Order: C-alpha cells, then structure tokens, then sequence
C-alpha cells in the first residue's frame, strides 16, 4: 500500500493528477479548442489570490454555501473572439508568463452557446 | 330538440376517440403502450385511457352540459400498432393545457397516470413519453441551478465530475462516515454522498453526520485546494424534518445536499428544490424507487418519463444509469433520455425511444450521474456515452480500493483524466479505451492497482428495458 | 499470532455473506417476500443475496469499511428461498432487515431500502415486492392515522350501516360554483360524503379556494336540510408542500370535516406531514391511491398493492381505496379481502390463499376506512356488502352523477339500496344467494331506485384479472 | 323525473330512507344484535336537543371541525350489559317511549371489542 | 434543600418536614392562576364544596364513551369531571379527540342543568410542546380547567404552564401523582405538606389534599395542618399538627384541596367536617359506580352534599349526626338510597404509617 | 356479563399468575409489604389495578371496552427471603397503556397513586422491563457515548470532570477564574453544581459568558477540546 501525502500536495482542478503537460501535450489542447471553435482566454493570479479561501464570510449572515473567495482570477487581456490560430494562443500563454512570470497562469475557454467555460488547465505554476 | 342528457352507458371511442385533432402547441401529449383485453379494441382502449385520465366516468353525467367537454376533454389521436407485437398499440393522447395546475408536477402524474393502469379493460399499460409544451414548462420553478450555474459555483470545467457512495450501506458511525469522506475526497473525488437510504438512525444521527461531514469537507478542501461536496440526504419521513436538514446543511456553509424525489415524493421534492434555489444550495436527486416502476416493457412508466418529471419538479443532478455497470440502462434509450434531461431542444427520435419533440424553453438542463457496480476500467466507456457533463460515481470502485480511500479516489481521477486528454488530443475513447487505461495504470501504481483488481468484472445480461 | 479476517479486495459472491438459511429471524426484523425472476445462470441463492445485500449494506466488490463496523449486526439477510410451483424461473426470497436499519416514523426511509435499487440490477429479470412484516417495535414509530375507523364513526355519529360517497363528475372542467351545486344536491339525497376527483387540485377552469367556499356552503346547506353529519372530501394534494398546507388550513378555517391526498403522486414525506397535520386539527384524511397500478397491478414485477396498504396505514390516513373487486378497477376478491384485513384490522394471520406471507400485528395502530370506488351502481350494492360489510365507504360518482333524474335522486337511490342490503343482512338474508331479489323488492319500493336499477340494469364489469395470486 | 324535496324531510341515520320499521322489523334487528352478542341501549332527546346543531362554536376559535351538538343524547338507564333475551329489549323500548312519550328515541348496541356503537336506528319520533 | 444530602453516607434516613418560605421568596412568585375566591367567582358557585368525579376505567375508554360517561356525571349535579391522572395521549384515546368530545359534553351538561360545568382535561406528557398544545387546545374550546400532574411532570413545567393558565383564565387543577413515593414513610422522603407549600408557589388551582377516610392515607391532624398551609394566609406553628413553622403566605392566593379516592356518600359528613365548603370532593368509582348509572350516582352525591351542608348551616354537629342527615336523605332520594345501600358496610381503617 | 354494583376484590381481576407476558409488556417488579390481614395475592392486585384500569368500586364503563386487552396484571408474587411481610409482586402492563415517548406518562401510572394506599405499610419499585416496542417511542439520549467521545475527540481514558466550589456565592467572573485554571491543568470538563442556576449573586448569562472565555482560553492552551 502507498500513503497518499496529506502534505503540500495541492491541486489544480482539470489534469492536475496527470504528468505535467508537455509542450506537445499543450499545444494539442489548444487544437481541440480550435477545432471545436471554442473562445480562448488567459487567466492569472498571484500565489495569495491563487487557491480558493474563505475570507469574505467574515461579512455575512448564513449565505456563505458555494461562495468562495479566489475562484474568479485575473483576465489576460480579452478572450480571443475570432481566433482560429493556435500560433495566436500559444503567443499569448508567453506573453502572460513573461509578463507575470511570479503568478499562477491557466488556460481556458468557452462556449458561448451554452455559455460556459468548457475547458481549462494551468499552463503556468510559480 | 337538441343534445339532451341521456343517462347510461356508452364506449368511451364515442366522445374521447378523436383521430381527426389537431393536437394545439400546448396541449400535454403522452404515448401510452397498451395492451387491450381480448373483445376490447384499440380505439376503445385508448378512449378509455384518454377519458378516465382526463373529464369522463363509466357512465354519461349531466353534469358535462354546465361546461365544454371538447374544451377540456382528453383525447386519443392516434394509434400505431407496435412492430413486432400482435397485441400492444401506442395510443397517442392529447391535454389541454387547462387541466393541469401550473407548477405542480404531482397534479400532471395524478392525471395521466393515476387511475387508468389499473382498469379491467386493459391488460398492460406504460406511459412511454410526455411532451411537455413551453407554455407549461413556464409555470415551473424548475432546477435549482443547472448544470451551467453549478459548474460555475464549483469553477469546475473541462472534464466529468467525479463522485462516490460511501459503503456499507448502512452501519457506518458518523465520525467513520466523516473519516471515510475525507479519505475519499483528498485523493481527488469532486463529491462524496449518503447512500439513498443513509437518512437517520440508530447507529448514525443525521446531526451528527451533517458535521462531521462538514469537517471532512473542509479538510480535504483546504488539503486539495479544489472545492469539494458530500451531498448530505436530506429525505425524510416528514417534510419538517426533510427541511430541518436542508437548513443544517444551509447553516454549515456546504454545498450540495441530496433527495430521493420518488420515495420522498414530488410535493416535498419540489418544495426542497424550491428552498435551494432560494439558498443556493446545490441538489443532487436519487431516483431509488424508479425501476419499481420502469424495468418492465409492458407496464409502468419509462425512466424518461420519470426524468422529466424531475426536470420539471427540479433537481441539479438526477441518476442516468451507467450502461455498462451492475443496474440496467440500455445505450440508445440511455443516450435519449440524457439529451432529455441536459438538452433544450430535442427532436423526436423513436431509435432512441424519444417519442416526441421535447422543448425545454430554457429550463436548466440536469446533470445526470452514472452510478452503480462501475470501476476505472469503464472510464473510457463512461467519457465517450456521457461526455463531460455528467458525474461519474465510484462507491465500491473507490471504498474496495485494496490501498484505502486516497488512493481509490486518485486512481479514479487520474484515469478520467487519463480518458479526458486522450479525447482532446483526437483519440477514439470507444476503439482505444483499453489502451488509454492500460497507459494510465502503467503510470500511475494507484491506478495499477484498482486495474488488476478489477480487471475481469464486467456486467453483460439480457436487457428487459428494451425499445 | 495467526492472522484473522482481514481486509481482501475485489469481488466474490454476494451469497457468501447475505444468504443465510439458518437465520432465526427476530421478532423486531423487518421481512420482506420478493417474488424473483433470476436471469439464466444466476443461481437463486445469489440472486437472493443480491437482493439482501443492495437493500441494506453492501455493494459489488468488497469495501474495507465493513471491518469499522459488524456486518453481522446491520446485513439485511436472505434467510429463505422458495420456487414458485408453476413457474421455473420464480422464487420467493425472504429477507430479513435489522430494526436498526430504518429511521423511525418514516415509510420514505423504509422503501428506500427495500426497493430502492434492486428492482433495476442487470442480474435479475423481474421482481416483485409482494409482502411486508412490520414489526411492532416499527410500527410503534409512527404517529399513523389522524382518527381511523373507531373514533371517525364516532365524530360523524355514523353507525350500523356502510358510508356512502361520490366522486363528482366531469372529472375536470367545471367551475366552482357548479361544483358546489353538484355537491349540495348529492349530499341532500343521501349520501354521506362527497369528494374532489383525485386530479381536481387548483386549476384554470376552478381554483381551489374558490371550490373550498361554494363546497363549504353546499356541505351546510345539505347538513342542515337532512339533519345528518355532512362531508366533502377538499383535495389537499398540491405541487408543494406549502401550498398542500395552506389548503389543509382553509379547510380547518371553514370547519369542515374532511380532506383528501393522493398519497403516491403527493409523496410518503407530504403524506406524512399532511397526516400529522390532520391529526393535530381534527380533520379526517380521506386517501386516494392515484398511481398505485402503475407499481402493482403485475404479478411478476412492482410492488403489490398490500404493501402500499400497510405503508398507507403507518404514514397515515382516515380511509384508503381498497377497489370494488365488481367494479371498472381490476381487484380480484380473496386478494382484495386479504389487504381489507390488512388495513382494518389489529392482528392478522398469515394465510397465503389471501395473499398474506407475514402474520401482521398492528399493535393497536388505528385502523383505515376501505373506500370500494369505480364503475360501481346499485345492482352491486349486495355485493359490496357483502364483502366489506359496514366498515366501508362506498362511492358512486357516475352512479349518482349519471342518475337519469339528477344528483339528488340518485343519491337517494344509492342510499335506500345500500339501507336495504344492509337491513336484509341483519334479518338473517344472505346477500351472496338473495342479494338479487334484495335489490328487486327495493326498486319495487322507491322510485328513485327503480329508475337506477333500469339504467343500470345490464353493467357488469367482467374480465380476466392480471393481478391473480 | 320526480324532485327530491328538501322541505320538512329531515332523516335521522341507518334506516331512515326505508319504510318505518314494522313491530316484526325491530324485533328482528333486535335479534340481530343479540345474535352477535352486542351490547343493547337506549338514547332519547327532546325535539330541541335531537337535531345536530353548531351553538357551541361561538366559544371557539378555529377549531370546531367534527365538533357538533347535539350528537350526544340521553342515555335510558345502562347499556344492557349480559342481556341476551331480545323481550327484554323490547320491554324497554316501551317503557322508555312511556316516560318520554314526545321524545325521540333511538336503539344502539355497542361491540365491545372495536368498542364503538355497531348499531342504532330511530324507534320514536314525537 | 433536597438535591444530595438525602443519599450521604453518614446519615441512615432523612426526612424534610417543613419548610418557612419567607414572604420576601414568597413575593418572587407568579403563584397560583387564579386560587380559591377567584374559581369561585368565575364559576358562579358558592355555599357549598365542589364535586367532581374521575372517569372510570382509568384506562380502556374510547374518546367518545370519555364524552359520553362525562356529561352522564355532569347532568345529574357534579360541577366537575376529570380525567384520570394516567389519561394523556393513547392508543385507545388520543388527547385532542378526547378534548372535543369532553366539550361537547361539558355544554351539554351546563346547558341542561343551567349551572356552570368543567371537566379538568389533562395537559401531562412527555414534553413541553405537547403540554402546551394541550393546554392550547383547551383554551380555543373555552372550557374552563384543565389539570397537570405535577411531580410526574415536573416543577419547570409546572410552574411554566401555571402562567399561560394566568394569561389565558384557564384554572388549573393540580394532581399529585407519585406524592407517595417521597412522602409516605416518617423516617425518610418529604412531607406531603412541604410539596403542597412547592405547589402553591409553582403554581395550581387546586391540588389533591387526600380524603382522610377513603382508600388513601391521610391522618387528620396531618392533613388538617397542610390543609391550612394550602388555602390560608397565614398559618401558625403548630407541632400538633405537624406545623414546624408559622407560615406566612403575604398574599398568595389559596389552593383549593381536592379530598378523591375510595370516597362514598356516607363519607359526606366526615368530609363536609374536615375540609369545610373551601375543598372539592371527588367521587369517581362513588360516581360510576352506582347501580343506575352516573347521572343517578351524580344526584346522589349532589344531594347528599347539600343535605350535609344544610344540616350544618342549621347548626347541626355533623361529626356527631352525620349518619343521621345521611339516612334522612337516604330516604327521601331515591338515587341517593341507591348509593347508600350499595355502599353502606364499605369503610376504609388501617394503620397509619405518615404519623406526626 | 351484567354489571354488579358494589365493592370485590381486587384479585379477582388483578391477580392472573397463570398470565404469560406478551414481548411488549412494560414489566414492574414492586417490594411491597401490606398491612396485616391483607393477603399478598390481594395487594399485588390492589397495586396492578390502580396503576391500570381500576378503582375501589365496580364501575359499569368497563363493559364498554375490553378489561383483559387493558388491565393490569399481577402475574407472579414471590415472598423476600430474610423478610416474613415483604414480598416482590411482578406486574405486567399492556403496551397500549402508554403514551409514546412519555417517562412522564410512564411513571404517572407504575407510581402515581399505588404508593399512598392505606392497604399497604411499604412500597417499592424496584425495576421495569422496557420492552424495544417502547423503547423505540423515545428519541432518546441526544448523542450517547460513541458520539460524544467523538464529538470531543476522547478516546483511551476515563473523562475527567469537576464542580466549582463554593457551590453557591461565587461570582460569574472568579466562576470563570477558578474554570479556566481547572481546564487548563489537564480536567476534561467542568461544570455549574446542581444549584447554581441563576441568583443574586451570580446571574447565569454573566457565568455563560465568563465560562465561555475559560472554555476556549483552557483549550487554546492546552490543545484538548474543554467544555463546561
Ligand atoms: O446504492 C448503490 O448501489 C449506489 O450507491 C452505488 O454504489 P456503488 O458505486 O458502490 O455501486 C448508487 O445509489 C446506485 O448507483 C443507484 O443506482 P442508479 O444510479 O442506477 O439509480
Ligand atoms: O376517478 C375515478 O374514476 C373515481 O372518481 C371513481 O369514479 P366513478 O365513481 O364515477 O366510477 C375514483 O377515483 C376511482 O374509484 C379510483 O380508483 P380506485 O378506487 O380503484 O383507486
Ligand atoms: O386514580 C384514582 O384513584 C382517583 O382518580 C380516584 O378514583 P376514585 O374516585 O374512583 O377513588 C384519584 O386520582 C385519586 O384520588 C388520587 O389520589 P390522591 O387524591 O390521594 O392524590
Ligand atoms: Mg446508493
Ligand atoms: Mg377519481
Ligand atoms: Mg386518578
Ligand atoms: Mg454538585
């Protein structure tokens, strides 16, 4: 039996508990976001706005179930309205890590039919 | 001289046998599959059925000429006999939308299925489909969130959920049901849940699970770093008590309760779904009860049907069935009823026992949990029928992990995780699902060791359910 | 240092720990009788077990948890199994369920285990549900009915005879007015009660309140003309259980005497609140049995309507729809003279030629009112009778509603046959042998009779029953 | 058609829609009960008191569902506990009627063991 | 006073025999309801003790026979019926069909006789919420009284139900069910007197105060001295009468004494001597045991109270010519010489064990 | 069966010791010790029927009902060896006698008025069989062992526990005081005595409060869940 650690073991939500994504893995990823015609977007945050918290429910009644402080991150820029080009989302996923390379980054994106995020990963780790 | 009253008897065919209608965009629609009695043809079936479910007795009133029986009678507009049977019939019937009290999906069912199964003249009797019109579907408060809204409330996209029945059934201490949730929810389940009859008990007080459960939550939420559930039963024996426990759950700040809707009933089921929406509570349905009801081909209700209704008295997760696992659910008609319950719009489609066009208006759409005798080797099974938007439970495929809970649980999210990325990167989870899995447990010893333990079990018997 | 039974992982045979056929079952066990139909290759025994092991405490492969607790203690057990002569592929497999498995006072909890989620495995065929063995330690859990038979006879002063109803008619579509109208010349002619259809909740064409009043005003209005205790059952069934309440508490507020629910599309949890509510305000709790055929009228698979009995009796309600046996609604006599006792009486014994697997003590629990209801009329009336004799309430809608000369009249007709039966009887006649030349002689006598005996005359509903032992 | 009249035609429960009861068909409904070894009894009220009525309401609040007056009648002597000789019954209906010869006067029998009343029919109107 | 020290090792047996509530604690309570001028008052009933009646089985009654059995009594001149302590909430009677029934027959009974009627209707049970739903229910019939059993009850819900019966002119009747178990034996326990002084400050309308002739112990100086501290204002020490300390009441309305249990017409007198017209006297098998029935065994409890207390008023000794005024008025009412003959050789003389 | 006015005794309803319990009878074993000239058999009946259906007198309502589903039973008298007037008289009661979930209504009957009657010098309840039908009646303790001590998070010992003394004339605050430094050595628990409710010298929302400040400063430092 192997003992699953308790210890600085935190996770990232979709693909967390695989292998760490290779840049092929990555760029396979943003295919399918093209493929599907899914809308492409960078998010970010700092490592104290980065994991879910609690903090907000000092302020209130008995309301806090499913709030949760640190689930909206920062938008990179706009989501990519229009984009069809995977050179244009891997340009971006650099251009947020070197603009904020201290910060969580993740991938996501929507679909605006059934207005959702439908994907979505973390592309960069501090 | 004009139509006068005349007391007595007459067929039913004579007022409520109407092929020439033309059915109004919001009349309710059912497709009942019959089966006569021998001398009692099909019209007469059907007229009986339209009429006792709708405005007539077995014998004329005088009462009728106060009012417009054509205004609100039922009415039998087709019938289609049943390939391959010489003696069932579907026999379409129409409602006008003025016999239904708005909101209330215990008054439709009161209607449409009340008396009539248990009529002499007929034999057998299943209610295959209902088609819910817009204008009715308007008068429900519906879901409480839907599957959109609660995926946004977890900020969890991009892949099924994962879910998991805490095991034995019954038995189990509160504090051990705690212990066994956070094992479970650590290792990387979305959810964990209170078996359908977990309620409250001698040997577990729902008080007390509700806080220890609440403990277990919280750990391995700030262990994870991602937002977990249990969802804590809130079914009860009594409404007050049912909402006693709504309210605790409320009160400790947690996500999603659960309800058994049919053996609790929809009066309290929609009740309940209308206080989660008014407290943001997320509510996952049990359907225990159902196949009751919906097993056989020749009598009852189907599983669809019964998901509408749901839909309509409001639930954010209702159970699906799994396909491949140890309790029944053929693909096609599994497949259908699972556009029916996430879907907006669904066209007719009798390949997938849809009997009907269905419109949902906008009605949130209902997660549907595959659930029951599944293990990781169903994964790449259960991500091809289901897609992402599903959550796919693993009690015993988690809890009769031979390494614990922790490691059940991850090698159930590493090998839907597994199946997630293969689909993304193009694969065909439905001809390389074998080799998806056996990669994953390669790579991961959690996951190695759920896969030899599990390898052969499969579940493969005839189906009854059949179209 | 040897070691002991450990935790091994994986999936063996459910009868290895749920087929037990040297069980003694206790007197405080739950026992339930399924009628089984294995798939082929499913030894019964494991099919039994299958059944004991998904109603209670286990699942498909072996989980470590079990070693926190003792199975021994809480496993629902299969402790017997017995082939069906006539049939080679249908066993009835008894199990027994720890008291400690059930919430108290709750028939929701009790179904969820029992029937929860074995009717759908993949490894059986069909299954049926056919008896319950309520212990009087669980039946002493529950509040049950408001009044039942005893203490209702005594609020309305009504004694010696049947009760006699109606189900006013068109089913749906008339206003509130005209349903007030319907009732006050029923109840004038003689009936006792009138009632709501199951369907007549609040609708477009009438809203309740609205029907609560004009109904109110029709039930005083007949009262005071007759002289007799009057009733109308006021349909409490709802979409929510707020509004279900709200209806309860007008008709408290208007002081009349009885409600109804529809206990199976309503739901075990608001028939429970509604019953608890009833018996709080002194309201009698009329129920009707919308949906029960839908789960009961097969006799391979669902859940025999005895049951749904039983556990009507311990949710609770003032009278249930036990069927008419003659009339439009399947009910075959020895089955339906089986669950009469069954909800009427204290203590009934096993007899297998009426249904009953399990001897039954209700332990004092009240006892629930029959109503024979459907395609029923006065040429039955020796017939119903007889069968149910005076604890009943018998119910004619379209036997009155249908009358050739009107509700009042009909009424009238319904209640000097059933007078007339019933006096027959107490003079020594045997309304089995004479009940024909009973009714005769009555609609000789009154002519509101005769003109329902013409009518009626030829009406017989006579198939062969699906629902047979 | 005839109309069913609702003036002046008040009933008084089992048996009021049949003819009035004969000598012969009371003694018979008296054998009937000592046949089934229920208990016999008497019950009589002044026209005033006969009739179910609702004066007591006045002192309620919103509780008078089955409460009426009037249900209650006065009771002949005892229930004739052990009586098993229907003359004996007859003898008090008819010293009964002749102490209250403007009373109405009712017949019941009790079953002790469902303990409620099993029987009753009128056997005096003023 | 009485929470450990009555289980110490160093001592064999304890007794509480008397307790001096001071005015200043006294003040501290609501007390009783209404007490003994104000039930008077409200029930328009004076010059003579009360008569009240315990239905019969104790046990076993539907609702309906309850109702039925209660107005019998009440119409042939009892002003009270009661449940018996042991009726709440049963299998065989639920309380709120019972209390329905009760009120149809409370006014039956005052409208046929024209004096005012009341049946003590029990708000005992397991939980407070019930009891305060009894008591609700009671209060919505407009009938007069209801009753608690107070030991078995218990003191906080006592005392809580004594002020909803003062906010809402309900009187109530106070039974001591289990007394018995404490107050019993001399050596050790509590006397019967100090649960009666507790009574009077949680609060009661009236409470049972023993017969001293009938089937229950009660030697009469005893009884005669807790008596006092029950009704009056101010009661000195009087070891006599097992009066430890002068009492003083500042106020406090009185308790009525209810004399019930094995208690026939020829005790009239005897009680009518003891207790004055301040007590009511319960006949409950003396009621539903007479041979014609409880209207008739009503009448000739009625009648033989009131000839006591004419014969009294007259100036005659009835501790000397009780027997006398009994048989005088045995021969004129024929329902009362039904009584008297049934009953005649019945007499209740044991040892007594609660002596001073 | 005619009714008989007048007085018999009780054991010719009361005393059935040929009676066989039934599983859901409540069971009272009673020491009694009747005054001279009554017969045991006579007393045992006189306590089983005045805890149950009967009084001093036949009454005439009994025969509206059944006595035999009702009534109390002695069933089984046994003399006390070392005792020449003390005997155990066993008595059954049927369930239905009950009110559900009421101690109240259980003692109202098995203790009421039994213990007063003139017929007998001593009486003593020495034990009852609760059967589970009425068991099953009662919600019962709120948590019980298993839960509390996994409430608490105490396993493997004894709970420790203890009264603040003066039991009466403390203030809320040296209340809290004396609770703090008691938690803080190593007690589990302490607790209010018995009488300290609410007084002039110590009103009870003050010590709720103060204690409160002792609960969790107590347990901050020594890291073990405290209550009060
Ligand atoms: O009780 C059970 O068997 C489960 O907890 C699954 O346990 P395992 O995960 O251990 O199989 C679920 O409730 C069933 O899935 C319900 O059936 P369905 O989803 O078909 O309604
Ligand atoms: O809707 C109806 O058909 C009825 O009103 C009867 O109408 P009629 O009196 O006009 O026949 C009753 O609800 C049925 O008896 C219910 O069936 P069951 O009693 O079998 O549950
Ligand atoms: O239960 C009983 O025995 C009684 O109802 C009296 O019945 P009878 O009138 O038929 O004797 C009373 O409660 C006792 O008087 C109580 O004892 P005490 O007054 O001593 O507290
Ligand atoms: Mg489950
Ligand atoms: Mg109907
Ligand atoms: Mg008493
Ligand atoms: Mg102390």
């Amino acid at each position: 039996m192997m003992v699953w650690t308790p210890v600085n073991n935190k996770m990232f939500e979709t693909f967390s508990y695989l292998p760490p994504l290779t840049d092929e893995q990555i760029a396979a990823q943003v295919d399918y976001i093209v493929a599907n015609g899914w809308i492409p977007c960078l998010e970010f945050a700092e490592a104290d706005k980065a994991y879910v918290s609690n903090e907000s429910a000092i302020r209130f009644g008995s309301v806090s179930c499913l709030y949760y402080d640190n689930r909206y991150w920062t938008m990179w820029k706009l989501p990519m309205f229009g984009c069809r080009d995977p050179m244009q989302v891997l340009r971006e996923i650099v251009a947020c890590t070197k603009a904020f390379p201290d910060a969580y980054v993740r991938l996501v994106a929507f679909d605006n039919q059934k207005q959702v995020q439908i994907m979505g990963f973390l592309v960069q780790r501090p | 001289a004009g139509a006068g009253f005349k007391a007595g008897v007459k067929d039913y065919r004579l007022t409520y046998y109407t092929p020439d209608y033309v059915v109004r965009d919001t009349d309710i629609l059912a497709a009942f599959r019959m089966t006569p009695q021998p001398g009692v043809p099909p019209e007469e079936c059907g007229a009986a059925v339209a009429a006792e479910s709708s405005t007539g007795t077995w014998t004329t009133v005088w009462t009728d000429g106060l009012t417009s029986l054509d205004r609100y009678k039922g009415r039998c507009y087709d019938i289609e006999p049943v390939p391959g049977e010489d003696n069932q019939y579907i026999a379409y019937v129409a409602y006008p939308i003025d016999l239904f009290e708005e909101g209330s999906v215990t008054n439709m069912f009161t209607s449409i299925v009340g008396n009539v199964f248990g009529f002499k003249a007929l034999r057998a009797l299943r209610l295959e489909d209902l088609r819910i019109p817009p204008a009715y579907v308007k008068t429900f408060v519906g879901p409480p969130h839907g599957i959109q809204v609660e995926r946004d409330k977890l900020n969890k996209y991009g892949r099924g959920l994962l879910g998991c029945t805490i095991k034995p059934k019954l038995g189990l201490s509160a504090k051990n049901y705690g212990r066994a949730v956070y094992e479970c929810l650590r290792g990387g389940l979305d959810f964990t849940k209170d078996d359908e009859n977990v309620n409250s008990q001698p040997f577990m007080r729902w008080r007390d699970r509700f806080l220890f459960v609440a403990e277990a939550i919280y750990k391995a939420q700030a262990e994870t770093g991602e937002v977990k559930g249990h969802y804590l039963n809130a079914t009860a024996g009594t409404c007050e008590e049912m909402m006693k426990r709504a309210v605790c759950a409320k009160e400790l700040g947690v996500p999603i309760i659960m309800h058994d809707y049919l053996t609790g009933g929809f009066t309290a089921n929609t009740s309940l779904a209308i206080y989660c929406r008014d407290n943001g509570l997320l509510l996952h349905i049990h359907r225990a009860m159902h196949a009751v009801i919906d097993r056989q081909r020749n009598h009852g209700i189907h599983f669809r049907v019964l998901a509408k209704a749901l839909r309509m008295s409001g639930g954010d997760h209702l159970h699906s069935g799994t396909v491949v696992g140890k309790l029944e659910g053929e693909r096609e008609v599994t497949l259908g009823f699972v556009d029916l319950m996430r879907d907006d719009y669904v066209e007719k489609d009798r390949s997938r026992g849809i009997y009907f066009t269905q419109d949902w208006c906008s009605m949130p759409g209902v997660m549907p949990v595959a659930s029951g005798g599944i293990h990781v080797w169903h994964m790449p099974a259960l991500v091809e029928i289901f897609g992402d938007d599903a959550c796919l439970q693993f009690g015993g495929g988690t809890l009769g992990h031979p390494w614990g809970n922790a490691p059940g649980a991850a090698a159930n999210r590493v090998a839907l995780e597994a199946c997630t990325q293969a689909r993304n990167e193009g694969r065909d989870l439905a001809r390389e699902g074998g080799d998806v899995i056996r990669s994953a447990c390669k790579w991961s010893p959690e996951l190695a060791a759920a896969c030899e333990v599990w390898k052969e079990i499969k579940f493969e018997f005839d189906t009854i359910d059949k179209l």
